[PDB]
């Protein structure tokens, strides 16, 4: 791989990560709104 | 903490698009991707809007520097609207990052990995004439809960992605060699 | 606003309508005097959730807790049907918005 | 859209398929003349939320309601399966979609 | 994919594992000639939810109701113990997997 | 900072206001001697969260858990009654701050 | 690490406090067999949440269920108190790190 491909890879890899942790985070406070 | 970004994309614009998302990303947030991501190169970048090329959206930290900026890349727009951005680590401060090679240091900018989804952003102000108009209006897709007391990425998580191109001295220096993608090491 | 299903089932009753409230404190509170639920609005105002022992209203009840939560939490607004009768006014229906 | 599965369901019995509806209001009242839950969507069309209290059924329609708050709370869209005989139309089954 | 405890348990019994699955739609039904609660994937399988009255199992359930909630809310994978005796398929045994 | 009408509770009861606190810790300990829900604060502080088994306290304690919980996991401050006759200290009223 | 507190508590007993643990996997298991509660760790370490019909136990154990799912879901850290006689290992104390 180039230096290129591996930056922008590792780097899609963090976006991704950071996408999922506020899926996560929404889903998490949503099941704790929504239980009894 | 908050950020702040001058753009000439309209609320309603941001909703489509399901946030401030980078030139290079055709679907909403959510959904796409930037279709190339590097730091470095984005922070290089030069149309029509503030700087958001190479897969990351940028912000500054005051409201007078947004301002400036607004003026500044976005003078001869008659309206463009300023967004205030809720920290979260997604933003990497340039010039912790790139040190000494960081290319415009005074805009103290906090490269928004991505973009910037709706839910981040608290609110906005409308920029008309280059006169900020009335007060903030708040943003009603802000969710507070998912934002409250996160803080920007540590420098640390940002220097293995700087991506200066292969060769650069900053690959054979500390701190960036010790975090340095394999094949970007001389 | 209030959808329209929500004010006019409203003023139908003897209660106020209150719209778009933004709600940013959520209190419990089991003290012998004032033994209730309550939620207060950015502005200071102050209403008592209803309770209910027995079914169908006790799952209503449950809701209205699960709403002024999620509207605290979030900060998405609610429209509250409130019966001033009682200081805090009390809450009768309540329409968690969007 | 509705999956095949909720499609079939649905059109096995007397009540309507509604598909990829858009919730933005979820309401509980405990109003004696309106006492029920319902949810109105971004057109304005309004239900009521079944209800049950004997097991199996008491599981069912308090899965029901976290469905159509979570809905309200997130954006996603539903599919309902909802008769007409009675106004607001009642809801028999519901399909939460990703 | 499955833990192995996960793995080692299923193996153990009469049902089929399922991995890293991705659940796109979550369903609540009353309606009598499908009364349940159902999952489908994103590549079309339907399954549905186990239901128990009593304790302990009752408490079973109710957690795997969250967690198939959480799942087509999140996008977060799940590894499922599903009783091929039925049509659609009875989950015994569901993993999340983060 | 507590609500004028959170403070003035508090202050009608023999317990004493904890303002702006952050929850950074949620136990659950049934070890026989420890039983018992507490929290732990940014500054080391320990309480113990109320229980009850009947109604109407039984609904107030389980939103007092629901409201630590969220605070844990928002970073949202809470203010506090709670009675200094034991340790750790016992909450009597708890307000979920945004 | 763990709380002074949460640290001492574990202490007076048999169980084997476990600090800063990274849950990555919930299940919910009804099969004869392994009926249970149970919750997995990065390293692949299984433990079994403890269960109680009775109260208040019931309350307590409930708050675990609820402290594993939001640890699996925000990949937050928990400190346990383990008693090593059972297999899987039986929770009996469990704190949520913000």
């Amino acid at each position: 791989t180039t230096c290129a491909s591996l930056t922008n890879k590792l780097s899609q890899h963090d976006l991704a990560d950071f996408k999922k942790y506020i899926k996560r985070k929404f889903t998490l406070m949503t099941l704790l709104s929504i239980n009894n | 903490n908050d950020y702040f970004r001058a753009d000439s994309r309209t609320p309603d614009e941001v909703r489509r698009s399901g946030g401030l998302i980078p030139r290079g990303q055709d679907e909403a947030y959510e959904r796409g991707t930037p279709i190339n991501i590097n730091l470095y190169d984005h922070a290089r970048g030069t149309t029509g809007n503030t700087r958001y090329n190479d897969g990351y959206v940028s912000t500054t930290t005051t409201l007078r520097q947004a301002h400036l900026l607004g003026q500044n890349m976005l003078g001869g727009y008659n309206e463009y609207y300023i967004y205030v951005v809720a920290a979260a680590p997604n933003l990497f401060d340039v010039n912790g990052v790139l040190g000494r090679y960081s290319p415009y240091p005074s805009e103290n900018e906090y490269a928004a990995l991505g973009g910037i989804p709706l839910s981040q952003i608290i609110g906005w102000y409308r920029v008309s004439f280059g006169a900020i108009e009335g007060g903030m209006h708040r943003n009603r897709d802000y969710r507070r809960d998912l934002f409250r007391g996160l803080s920007a990425a540590p420098n640390e998580d940002g220097y293995r992605i700087a991506g200066f191109p292969d060769g650069f001295p900053a690959w054979e220096e500390v701190p960036w060699r010790e975090f340095a993608p394999n094949s970007c090491l001389p | 606003g209030a959808s329209q299903f929500f004010k006019d089932n409203c003023n139908r009753t003897t209660a106020s309508l209150v719209e778009g409230v933004e709600l940013t404190k959520y209190i419990s509170d089991i003290n012998n005097n004032t033994d209730g639920m309550y939620v207060v609005s950015s502005t200071g105002g102050v209403w008592r959730i209803s309770r209910a022992k027995d079914y169908p209203d006790n799952v209503m009840t449950a809701e209205m807790r699960k709403i002024a939560m999620a509207a605290v939490l979030s900060g998405m607004r609610v429209n509250m049907c409130a019966s001033p009768a009682s200081s805090p006014n009390v809450i009768w229906a309540i329409e968690l918005e969007a």
